């Protein structure tokens, strides 16, 4: 009846539904003045209303953004206030008419940017998957180092055995200290990242600038790190062939070119 | 100079070599005319003052009449400054056991601004204290660079490249009128920095710019030139935390050809990675006259309880003030996340 | 008290002062309805008022201009009506509150452009020293000529002995004639400039297209040249080495490259 | 001028140095004589321009 | 008196006349409420009026367009509704004052674009001859083919003997079939064009995609082709030297380079 209602000249009762999902956690909002139950999901009513600006599909990712307006107290947007969540918040938009149990999917995407122009409002800019095609695609260089992030699909190195679970001893503005890591050689954890559970099955990740003794340096500060929460810390690969094989014994998968050639052409001037 | 290499290319059995006598005229203020050059060339031979010139005479090649192209390495920086060097105690930075005689970027900018051969601005127009402090800090950090001029572009482009390399802002001070330089470093005390509040001189804050984290790169490629041989070299900077979250690999290439050593390139690349993946918060605040004395690059604190923003350190950006008429002083600020690690 | 008055919520009495200086001559104006005495300097009140548009410091010289609005009869701006003065008019802007003897410097710069959109108003565009960094900086060419303006810091030639003081015989639309210069060889003054005192210690300079006999050709016309005023005329250097040494004997400082090489490479095809 | 300033202009079409100097003098006079630009409003009397 | 009336302060009676000409057919329109006779030509009055936006001569063809506004039922503009006429409609604009027999030419050009924004109006964009200078001017390539359109001033081939006059047997949406052409070898007419008289001395031309047996393929469809009208069909040249000489015996004028050289330099690496 959704299509029939759209074609109807007197039963038009538009209502737009938004679904923000991050793994196992979902946030449901509706633009009407009362909650709507759809597919066993109830959508909350935001005091003040939630509205968008329209959907544009012109083939230009930079121009085809989707804008959401909502109060500054919106739960899903509140997360971005202090620090952007590590994972992207997928957004799905449905369209349905009051009194009908059928809805149609209109827009699908993820959060691109969030800002709070006024205390009584917040503007969210949503981007589609098409915008991820503007970055280069070379991803190849003939250099000495590995040119591969430890654990990627190219290194084929399993980090689960190297996982270390610990409770930090003391947390400071920029340094998190723990005695368990003090037993490892300096720089063992350099290049690794720290992941811990925020809510449900979602974890927030932070990279490590440097590891020295019992003190760990966290890039961008330690804000948001629970002082007593359980933390998982993985090591980091420098990328050198000696580092790759002595520590991880992954030399066969070494993607770097240590000593094949640095400059030698076959159309130079004098070989000697 | 006695260059002795008659058999460099195998001698007679090969292609020859390099054997001869090399005379160098750097072009001092009092440089005289070389009798040999004028006698050989003849005619009206000037002193060739103000420019470095060389005079080679001897064997160049053999067997074949096709001489080969040459490559000459040359250091510089002291013979510049006309006749009066500025703060010479910190003009040069030594790297790699003295192999590389890098120059302080602050000296480069000072020469460009005040150089008689480049812009010829009066030395009195530059705030000596700020420039001296910047030079001292750079020398302490051992942050030197090497450059060559062949683009023939505007001063603005080269100055922007230098600023991006070092991470500094050059602005004409509104109050005293001299050129001031500020470095983007975490070298500030929280207490002494001014604080701005709704009741302390803040009118309205409109823009929030929450930003995003799922985007932004996970791997960064930095390309630099090694001055020992002049061969292109690169280093790789990785963000494991962001990389794990990213579904697919992403990479960008940045060229820092001014960097002469890989360690320095990595030091700046870590700063760039931290800046680009830490998720800066940008604010567009509106202030009253209490923010009159601020200048570009000056950090200060802002607090606004109704907005739920705690005391935050931000760095000034674009400035637009209206002293007469509307009375609106509007500033654009960014969160303070600029720092150059020494390791 | 200036800062205290600015912080004051009830004593705000803004008043903006402008100081136009050209060497030994200063012009003082104020935006209020009465004259203000500051640092023993009295600022005139312009009937109709003087006001600006605001100060912008964004790091872009093209965008950070300062605009002044004033009547068309303003004395300082009146000079630009016929021809732009040779020297740049430095401008300094002060800020003070009525009843206080302390002022703060806000803007410093020089006149960039002046126009008269209406008979009752005039708009002045002021530029800062940062805009002078857009022009190139090569300033080097390997050509035969000197590549140096006679008298510059590179030529190191003193023109004071060559100064000639004379009273012109007759002045025409484009030609100024004097019998004293008739005694010099043709082209002796070619490339030189004529400077004469306008007011105080400031002189206006004009270049010479050509010198022939008793007649001098002035680039851009002779308008503004006093018919009986005292004029100082300097010679001009062609730039050729023979010209440089025979006339001025400055060959050691000759910056040109007459016969070092025109094309000869060391990586060509055939030396002969 | 307090400090030296220079610009480079290419006239590759010019086959002789004297002609290049002739046009360069024109360019210098134009660029350093301080032209006055006006934006006037006229009635039909300026129809044939 | 036209100039005198323009200078007159009380006799101003402006009236703008438009003349659209295409060979032997002319369309005359006026912006007044009554017909005007000028040079023995009467200009019709369009119910609703015809007006322009102004004349701009800034030296930029892209910016110096001329816009005409008229109802959607305008006869001259009605032709463009279905398909643009093959020939360009030259437009000449006159200016005259009511009661005077003298007029002055103001604008000359041709139709550039036509659109119908509203049922009650139509907008015509007129372009001047200066806009035809934006396309390249190379018009030269060292390829094997002729690089010349059959019949151009370079081929110097007379197509009048090859003209074929016929009445089509059957016309379809995309194919026009005639038995007379069935007697020619396949591909004989490929590359040719069909011209037929529309009105007066003006013909509309259509190119041929392919010729096969008794069926002719028309590029862009056969719409607008009269089912019984007389049609003139010319052949087409493939451009190959063998094709050029065997069919047309125009080898001396062959502009192509069949076998002079494909790559051979005189500064290569190894001749053998
Ligand atoms: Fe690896
Ligand atoms: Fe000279
Ligand atoms: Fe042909």
């Amino acid at each position: 009846s959704f299509n029939s209602r759209e074609s109807s000249l007197a039963d038009g009762q538009p209502v737009r539904l938004y679904q923000f999902s991050r793994g196992a956690i979902r946030w449901s909002y509706n633009s009407s003045d009362r909650d709507i139950t759809y597919q066993n999901q109830i959508f909350r009513t935001v005091p003040g209303g939630i509205t968008d600006n329209g959907i544009i599909c012109s083939g230009d990712p930079q121009s085809d953004q989707f804008v959401i307006t909502a109060p500054a107290d919106l739960d899903v947007a509140l997360l971005y206030k202090t620090r952007s969540p590590s994972d992207a918040i997928d957004l799905v938009v449905y369209d349905m008419h009051y009194g009908d149990a059928e809805a149609a999917v209109s827009w699908v995407g993820q959060i691109g940017d969030v800002d709070w122009p006024t205390v009584d409002s917040c503007r969210i800019t949503c981007v589609s998957e098409d915008e991820l095609m503007d970055q280069p695609g070379l991803t190849d260089t003939y250099c000495r180092t590995c040119t591969a992030i430890v654990g990627d699909h190219r290194c084929k190195v399993n980090l689960v055995p190297y996982r270390v679970t610990l409770t930090p001893q003391s947390v400071s503005a920029w340094v998190i200290s723990s005695g368990v890591v003090a037993g490892y050689a300096d720089g063992w954890f350099t290049g690794g990242y720290v992941e811990w559970q925020v809510d449900g099955d979602n974890y927030d990740r932070r990279f490590i600038e440097q590891h020295a003794g019992a003190d760990l340096h966290i890039l961008g500060g330690t804000e948001g790190i629970p002082a007593g929460g359980q933390l998982r810390v993985y090591p980091g690969c420098d990328g050198l062939a000696q580092t790759c094989d002595d520590k991880f014994s992954n030399l066969p998968n070494f993607r770097g070119f240590n000593a094949m050639q640095g400059k030698s052409p076959f159309d130079g001037d004098q070989v000697w | 100079v006695r260059i002795n290499a008659p058999e460099l290319f195998g001698g007679d059995k090969g292609e020859g070599g390099l054997d001869g006598t090399l005379d160098v005229l750097f072009g001092e203020e009092d440089q005289g005319v070389l009798p040999r050059l004028a006698a050989m060339l003849g005619g009206l031979v000037p002193a060739f003052r103000g420019v470095t010139t060389c005079f080679y005479s001897g064997l160049v090649t053999s067997v074949n009449p096709y001489p080969k192209k040459w490559e000459i390495l040359r250091r510089g920086g002291n013979r510049l400054w006309d006749g009066n060097p500025w703060y010479p105690e910190k003009q040069f930075v030594w790297l790699a056991d003295g192999q590389i005689k890098a120059m302080n970027p602050a000296h480069i900018l000072y020469l460009v601004y005040t150089g008689r051969d480049f812009r010829g601005l009066a030395r009195t127009r530059m705030d000596e204290a700020s420039w001296r402090a910047a030079a001292d800090t750079l020398y302490a950090e051992g942050f030197g660079l090497c450059f060559e001029w062949t683009r023939s572009d505007s001063f603005k482009n080269f100055c922007e490249t230098v600023k991006s390399h070092i991470g500094a802002e050059v602005y004409p001070n509104r109050q005293t009128g001299q050129i001031s330089i500020r470095l983007l470093r975490d070298d500030y005390n929280v207490a002494d920095l001014p604080l701005f509040d709704e009741d302390s001189g803040l009118l309205e804050i409109t823009q929030e710019k929450t930003g995003s984290t799922s985007l932004a790169p996970s791997q960064l490629i930095v390309k630099y030139i090694d001055q020992i041989d002049g061969a292109q070299r690169q280093i790789i900077v990785n963000n494991n935390a962001v990389a794990a979250s990213q579904g697919r690999r992403s990479s960008e290439e940045i060229e820092f050809l001014g960097v002469p050593t890989g360690e320095l390139a990595g030091r700046v690349g870590e700063r760039e990675m931290r800046l680009k993946t830490t998720g800066l918060k940008r604010y567009k605040g509106v202030f009253d006259r209490r923010a009159r004395s601020l200048n570009p690059g000056q950090p200060f604190l802002i607090r606004s309880t109704p907005r739920g923003i705690p005391e935050t350190v931000v760095r000034v950006g674009r400035i637009e003030d209206n002293f007469l008429g509307d009375g609106k002083i509007t500033l654009t600020v960014v969160q303070d996340q600029f720092n150059l690690p020494a390791t």
